[PDB]
């Protein structure tokens, strides 16, 4: 549909965020 | 005689003496507000000369007169043509009068009398006006001192002169002393009897010192009285015009000036409009109002409207007719003007006339004027004068030099003639639209100033755009492609869509950011609404009429109508429920079906149906045919056929069984297609010498007795005659069966 | 041991040598990121000293480790207080660890284990994590190379070290190699059991080398671990507050901060927001969103919104609540911007810091800025610097001098300091006010300016306003007092008025024309609306409970209901018909009438009412008393009363009549009060010796033959019951009259 | 009621018209 994509356009140039900075990214983080 | 316009003759009587030599008036004569006239001044004063008066004529606050019959002894007609308040002739308030005296009036074309207030006036009763006036229930002549002919009484006006009375046969072409009656084209009287050359007044029209209904070409009827060349009217006309063989002071409305016949124009009818000293200033709706219609103006037009509220749709609606201007235009202090583009039909400035400094556009103190036109489809032609451009933060050197190359004054301009605003040079383009039935995803490649600092996000305009003769804030992007998201659109809808995108007005040059083009998207098509007003008749007995109309909302070009229809099963209780007891109120009224598609029509037909069944029409749209039709839900009505009139006869030998003991056995063979079912059957039987007797047989009795069974028979020839009772009504006896016992 | 903050130690080794002299971290440590380090490098690596983590530990991407039994030995209790992602601790992605070793750990207070990707990691199975950890459930361990004790196979960890498992009855205590529990405070183990003082940590809090289950006053827990003494909090308060005896950073919600215990403030709390470098620019709804909740702000504050859409409700939420300024305000270049009223709260500017120029308050290129702030209610104070007023014609002197006169900078501005517009400043008054239910008409005194062609019209402003806490163009009048008349205004409703004058700016100096106070005019009250929803349920016999909800539409003050009550007669087809045949279905339920006024009720009782009664209630609504009551039309509701028990029994004696030929004429008296009618009568009559036989008598039976008439009855002894059949229900059958024939 | 009033108002101030110069006005225009 429209809005999964809308959501995840928003989360990927406006930055509210679909993901959240997990138990994994931290570590990416760091590299 | 010489003609004459109007003459307003009032506080002294020197001007009526202009009168001497006038024989017809072209116009009104009033005669008012003489307080030092005394009856010394009129014993000798008259105009006989003078016999029709057009329009009307007017006495008011006259001292010293007695009588008109000195004054006025030969008016004859007074035509009328224009009337003081529907009066062709007021006598207001004659202190003084004591007769009217007009003896040789006798026809008022067209008006009414009024003699009111007039004291010491007497011989009012006397005067017969219906010979006069076709209609004289208008008349008003109220608070007076009030050998001759007598009609339904003597009339009379002085004690020396009566009231001529013309035979009826004369008509109101008037009569000699001797009654022969006067010519067909005589008015008021004539020397000879049955001469238009010498008839005091014409009935038509006047020529050529004749009478004549009509004027032949090339003469042209003018006051509705008379006929004058057209060199007359022309010489008229360079202080007139020609429509229909009439000289009107002008042209009709549809009309335009022909260079001198009027000639249709269709709406925009083109008119010099004057202005007062070649100068206006439009500021307010009635100031406009006064340029309605105009379309050439001869002279020079300020516009400076200080209002604060939206007039565009009135400014529009009065102005914009104006083709070509003579003079200079100059606009100035407009706050709540935005643009030019109700300026419809303005496309030539001549510019004779020019603002000091040889300007003939000036533009100053412009608080809100974005755009002056749609200069891809309007032309804008300037003849002489410069631009001017200065305090326009609204208005861009874009625009300027947009108009300036329409108009064609490039090379006309020098040094200082041209000098928060939606300026956006730049343009911005749509990367990637996705549709759907109610949600709309627009996506737009991103834009970026030389100081991104500056850009403080953007502004999406949508609207419902039907024909393309043509808010909402977004977040800045974070340091690819933008995009936003809509639900709230109708489906199957077109809509008009610009980005516009904000920016800071720093104290450098401003970045003037980009614009993005309008575009039109169209909603995508979904299921339509449901159809209904379903109306099912049986127009025959097996034919079945449906009509309904179309779904409110079509949501897409609907390709057809879904029809259903499945038989109606009556209710299993009517079939074990007895009915020959008193109360006889009769009430009268997956899976796959037969299915119809009706494709370009709104009505459809159904047949083969048992008469008196019920059946359950099912409706729906569907704008879709092959993939998977989106079709609303449906939409149920209930269609009786009419039943048969020959399946409620009962068919069938009848038989009879006779016992030992007159006990008899009646069978009867029921109509097996009956109009739905049969309640119950009625028999009447009489005996010679009695009286008809009634029985019932009810459902439940035929099934268990397969008939009737009468017990107790009294010996005798019998006659046994059985009607069956069914919904469609009563059915046809049966035949007499005769047995003896 | 010494308490050390926590760490995050990362490529070199070196950090970690800062942990030989921590015994508790207050805090999490954090192991990662050595490529270059060997086992070589660990072989005698040792911090034995440390022995519980307060927030977690964590490892990752740690080279040449294989064993955490060297490195942390004595690593005990894990607190969890801190949790990275609800895990107190991380083993993640051990390339080169065979086994834990951890063989002291014991309990993890709060949190889960994620042990994962960890290759050649051994000696997982054999933890049994659920002693160590209430909840195991959320333990996340997966994808690794995966005399002790044996719970449900033996528990170890090392080829030589076995898991401890200590008595249920010690609980969380620990226990000592001969299994004794420890002392009730101890967490881990005790060197000596049953010994607070030897407890190697510490179960609820720790004080004074000593295990306690809370800190006794004044100390205060920390850290929800220790117990500190005000001093520290106050030392760590200095580069900390106190509240419900604990050490937190910062005060919670609702509270302020009492020069060190947080008190609470109601709403608004004093806080003193501190600006990056004093300096910040309010440009968007963002922007503002990070000053929520503000009161005291440590710094300048300047205004300057390019947006172009009405946001004054956001910018009213976010601010508003800031009290005093430590700096300057500036506003500059505002668009959208109306007036500064949303400044809910700003009244004392302390002007610490000045704009250059010793300007405390700047205002520039205000393009819509009309008014400051409504100086009736609000006060403004200023302490030091200069007003600064330029470009801004919305703004005029009136307001300028009336926000100086406030502030009380009357002798501290100088020269150049102070420089289509809204600045009536005369006065104007209504002349003639005249109400109606829905229409208005008002009247005020004619206002000419100097040149009276300025003067272009008049604007009304109109709008509902219950409360007193606060568009129509009328043209010029003609050259005594102009008046309006509006008639789209509901019944008693509060609209607030107040007209605008329209004046031409002309190039010399404007008259600024007039402008009228603000009124508030009720309109007129009228019939109210119908009272909708009544209920009306015979509760008893004869006792009617009626309820209503009050009109949509009070249209006034309501002063009463109306209420009218009639009895509703039967139908007379019941008094006629009969039913002693099959289909026995029984369908089961001017003038000055008796009235009620329902007064500061909701609710109506009426008794005396017969049974099973009908009755069609009325209701109406009046918001008048006296004065020809206004009262809305008619509201119907029928009422039936329930069915007296006993009004349904047949009384009276039977009697019988025996005729010669076994004829029975039977005489019973009705209940002449029935429930409503008697439908017919059931009669069961049954011979000695037979079975009872059934017998209906109508209505027109009962009247025609007084009762009954049965004939043809067999000689025997009879019983005679008579059951009169109501709408209520079957009555009671009457006395058993037996007769012998 | 409130409509004859607001219109007397509207032709003595305004001059929309309740009143047409009649028979009569014109006499008393001359005077």
């Amino acid at each position: 549909s429209l809005e999964e994509e809308w959501a995840q356009i928003e989360c990927e140039v406006y930055g509210r965020g679909c993901p959240s900075e997990s138990f994994y990214d931290w570590f990416e983080r760091q590299l | 005689g010489e003609v004459c316009p109007g003459m307003d003759i009032r506080n002294n009587l020197t001007r009526l003496h202009e009168l001497e030599n006038c024989s017809v008036i072209e116009g009104h004569l009033q005669i008012l507000l003489m307080f030092k006239t005394r009856p010394e001044d009129f014993r000798d004063l008259s105009f006989p000369k003078l016999i029709m008066i057009t329009d009307y004529l007017l006495l008011f606050r006259v001292y010293g007169l007695e009588s008109l019959k000195d004054l006025f002894p030969n008016l004859t007609v007074i035509r009328g043509s224009r009337l003081f308040f529907n009066y062709a002739l007021v006598i207001f308030e004659m202190v003084h009068l004591k007769e009217l005296g007009l003896y040789n009036l006798m026809n008022i074309t067209r008006g009414s009398v009024r003699i009111e207030k007039n004291n010491e006036l007497c011989y009012l009763a006397t005067i017969d006006w219906s010979r006069i006036l076709d209609s004289v229930e208008d008349n008003y002549i109220v608070l007076n001192k009030d050998n001759c002919p007598a009609t339904v009484v003597e009339r009379c006006w002085t004690h020396s002169h009566c009231q001529k009375v013309c035979p009826t046969i004369c008509k109101s072409h008037g009569c000699t002393a001797e009654g022969l009656c006067c010519h067909k084209e005589c008015l008021g009287n004539c020397s000879e009897p049955d001469d238009p050359t010498k008839c005091v007044a014409c009935r038509n029209f006047y020529l050529d010192g004749q009478c004549v209904e009509t004027c032949p070409p090339p003469y042209y009827h003018f006051q509705d009285w008379r006929c004058v060349n057209f060199s007359f009217c022309q010489d008229l006309h360079f202080k007139y015009v020609i429509h229909n063989n009439k000289c009107i002071p002008e042209c009709p409305s549809g009309y335009t000036m022909n260079s001198l016949m009027c000639t249709p124009c269709l709406g925009p009818c083109p008119k010099v409009c004057q202005i007062l000293e070649g100068e206006k200033t439009i500021d307010s709706v009635t100031s406009a109002q006064e340029l309605r219609g105009c379309t050439v103006i001869n002279g020079s037009l300020i516009i400076n409207i200080r209002g604060g509220n939206n007039l565009a749709a009135e400014l529009e609606a009065n102005l914009g007719l104006i083709e070509e201007i003579s003079g200079f235009l100059k606009i100035r202090r407009s706050y709540a003007l935005v643009s030019l583009s109700f300026f419809r039909k303005l496309h030539l400035i001549r510019g004779e006339t020019l603002e000091i400094g040889n300007y003939s556009f000036y533009a100053l103190d412009n608080q809100n004027l974005r755009q002056l036109w749609d200069w891809s489809k309007h032309n804008l032609t300037i003849t002489q004068g410069k631009l001017f451009f200065h305090y326009n933060p609204k208005l861009c050197l874009s625009e300027i030099h947009k108009m300036e190359e329409v108009s064609g004054t490039k090379g006309r301009q020098e040094r200082n003639d041209i000098a928060q605003a939606s300026c956006e040079n730049e343009l911005l383009k749509f990367s990637f639209i996705r549709t759907s039935f109610d949600k709309i995803l627009l996506r737009w490649e991103p834009y970026w100033p030389p100081d991104f600092r500056d850009l403080l996000g953007f502004m999406l305009f949508y609207k419902e755009a039907p024909y393309q003769n043509v808010v909402v804030d977004i977040d800045p992007p974070q340091r690819s492609h933008p995009g936003w998201l809509m639900r709230g659109l109708k489906p199957w809808t077109q809509y008009a869509i610009f980005v516009k995108t904000l920016v800071t007005f720093s104290d450098e040059r401003r970045t003037y950011g980009a614009k993005s083009d309008i575009i039109y998207v169209q909603t995508d098509a979904t299921n339509p609404s449901v159809p209904l007003d379903p109306i099912s008749v049986s127009n025959s007995s097996s034919q079945i009429i449906l009509k309904w109309k179309p779904p409110s909302d079509p949501n897409g070009n609907i390709t057809h109508y879904l029809v259903y229809w499945e038989r109606q099963a009556e209710d299993s209780e009517l079939f074990e429920l007895d009915y020959c007891l008193k109360g006889l109120k009769l009430p009268s009224r997956e899976e796959h079906r037969p299915f119809e598609k009706v494709v370009n029509k709104e009505s459809l037909v159904i047949s083969g149906l048992r008469h008196f069944t019920g059946y359950r029409i099912e409706l729906q749209a569907c704008n879709q045919d092959s993939p998977d039709e989106r079709c609303s839900v449906a939409a149920y009505v209930s269609a009786r056929t009419m039943p048969e009139a020959k399946a409620d006869d009962i068919v069938g030998p009848v038989t009879h069984e006779i016992f030992e003991n007159n006990v008899v056995h009646l069978m009867w063979q029921e109509p097996k297609e009956p109009n739905g079912l049969i309640v119950l059957y009625e028999v009447s039987y009489r005996r010679y010498g009695d009286e008809e007797l009634h029985l019932c047989v009810s459902r439940k009795h035929f099934a268990l007795e397969r008939g009737c069974r009468l017990r107790g028979l009294s010996p005798g020839n019998y006659s046994v005659r059985v009607r069956a009772t069914s919904l469609a009504g009563n059915g046809s006896w049966t035949e007499p069966t005769y047995f003896y016992v």
